[PDB]
Parts: C-alpha cells; sequence; structure tokens
C-alpha cells in the first residue's frame, strides 16, 4: 500500500510538469522572441533615462531645502499672492467681452 | 498553482501593453487593436456572421 | 493485487512523461527564450519604468 | 483548462491574428496595414473627402 501510493504520487506530478513545459513551448515563438527582445531593449532604455533624470532632480532640489522653513513660509505667500493676481486679471478681462 | 500562472500568461500576452506611447503609421498598437476590433465587428455585422 | 496492478500502469505513464518534458525543454532553449524575455519578467519590467516617471515627475 | 483554452485558438482564426497583431506592429509596419487595410476595404465604407 505504501509502494502504491507513492508511484501515484510521482505519476501525477510529472503529468502537470509536462503539460507546463507544453504550454511554454506554445507561447514563446521565435518571432516573439525577436519582439520580447525589442520591447525590452526600449524598456531598459527608458529605465535608464529616467533614473538618470531622477537622480539630476533631486540633486538640485536638496540646494533650496537647505534656507529652512521660514524661505518656504515665504515661498509659500508669493506663490499664493500670484496666484490671486493671477485670478483678478483673469475677471477683468471677462467682464469687457461683454459690452453690449 | 504555479502553472495554473503560466496558463494564464500565455493566454492574456501581457507584453503587449507595456509600450503605449510607440506609434506606427501615425498610430499606437491599442489603435490598431482598436481599429482592428472595429473592423472585426463590422464584418461580423456585415457577414450576419452573428458571433 | 489490484493495486499492484495499477501500480504497473502507473509506472509505464511516469516513464512516458519523463520523456515528453526533455522533448519540450529542448525546443524551447532552440527558440533563444531567456527568463527575462517571459510576459510576467517583461510586464514588471513596464511597472517600473512607469514607477520611476512617476517619481521623476 | 488548458484544453478549452486550445481547443478556442484552433476554431477562432481572427482571434489567433489578433494575438500576433502586436507581433506585426514591432516588425512589419507594412504588414500591419496591410492586415488591418485588408479587414477594413472589405468592409464598403465610401470615405468623402
Amino acid at each position: 500500500n505504501a509502494e502504491y501510493l507513492e508511484a501515484k504520487s510521482n505519476a501525477l506530478f510529472l503529468k502537470l510538469r509536462m503539460e507546463e513545459l507544453q504550454v511554454l513551448t506554445d507561447c514563446y515563438t521565435p518571432e516573439k522572441v525577436l519582439v520580447h527582445r525589442q520591447i525590452r531593449d526600449t524598456l531598459e532604455a527608458g529605465v535608464k533615462k529616467e533614473k538618470q533624470e531622477l537622480s539630476t532632480s533631486r540633486q538640485i532640489l536638496s540646494s533650496y531645502e537647505f534656507l529652512g522653513p521660514e524661505f518656504e513660509g515665504l515661498v509659500q505667500e508669493y506663490t499664493r499672492l500670484k496666484d490671486k493676481i493671477k485670478d483678478n486679471r483673469w475677471m477683468l478681462q471677462e467682464l469687457s467681452k461683454s459690452l453690449p | 498553482k504555479e502553472v495554473q500562472a503560466t496558463v494564464m500568461d500565455w493566454w492574456e500576452q501581457p507584453v503587449q501593453l507595456c509600450l503605449p506611447s510607440e506609434e506606427r503609421g501615425g498610430l499606437t498598437l491599442r489603435q490598431w487593436r482598436e481599429r482592428w476590433t472595429v473592423a472585426v465587428t463590422a464584418l461580423q455585422r456585415a457577414t450576419g456572421s452573428r458571433s | 493485487e489490484i493495486r499492484s496492478q495499477n501500480m504497473k500502469k502507473l509506472k509505464d505513464k511516469s516513464e512516458e512523461y519523463k520523456y515528453k518534458i526533455h522533448a519540450a525543454k529542448d525546443q524551447l532553449s532552440s527558440a533563444g527564450m531567456e527568463e527575462p524575455l517571459t510576459h510576467r519578467s517583461l510586464v514588471s519590467l513596464s511597472e517600473t519604468l512607469t514607477e520611476l516617471k512617476a517619481q521623476s515627475m | 483548462d488548458l484544453q478549452l483554452k486550445r481547443k478556442m485558438l484552433e476554431s477562432n482564426k481572427l482571434q489567433q491574428i489578433e494575438k500576433q497583431l502586436y507581433v506585426y506592429f514591432f516588425q512589419n509596419e507594412e504588414q500591419l496595414k496591410s492586415i488591418v487595410g485588408k479587414l477594413e476595404a472589405q468592409t464598403g465604407g465610401g470615405s468623402s473627402a
């Protein structure tokens, strides 16, 4: 009984493995493999370019962050004021077009 | 479970959506697939052939 | 006694499977298929590029 | 599950070609235009300029 159960378990495992390998042979034909290679090369070139840009930008931001919280408050205020001026100008332009 | 995952990859072929901005003949792959799907659907409507 | 007979059939089938698995491994190698060229590996690589553009913006 | 999906690919030739479309996209643009154009011409549409 012990021998029989062992033989049954081994046969089921080998069937499963055979069927897996047959599916992989159907999926990756030489033509497709070539395409997958082209796609890799484009993706790899993109990953490399973006990793370099991220590294340069992170280096510049680190120089401003060194001028303290007070500067950041000033920058926030400046930015708020520029945004309000831009909104008011935008409102004046829209009232002139309506003089029928 | 691993074998089931492999069967799934074979059926969906996910590698086709990996480069969206690539244009060939002035259109993206998606656009081409869409064109294909519209054409296949029009052919199936003409050819009474109710799928 | 029935199980002993069935065990003989199972051993023959196991030998048949081992033979088909070798033949399939040989066909995949001739097609130049490497691991990084798989759907799963290439998707994984595209997902890494999107993540990096988001970090750069 | 494998027997059902293999059968599905052997019966439907149009689905097989769909699955090959991305291959044509990266290797042969002319073929892609041709394969998609043949399928569109067959569908009569009178384009006005």
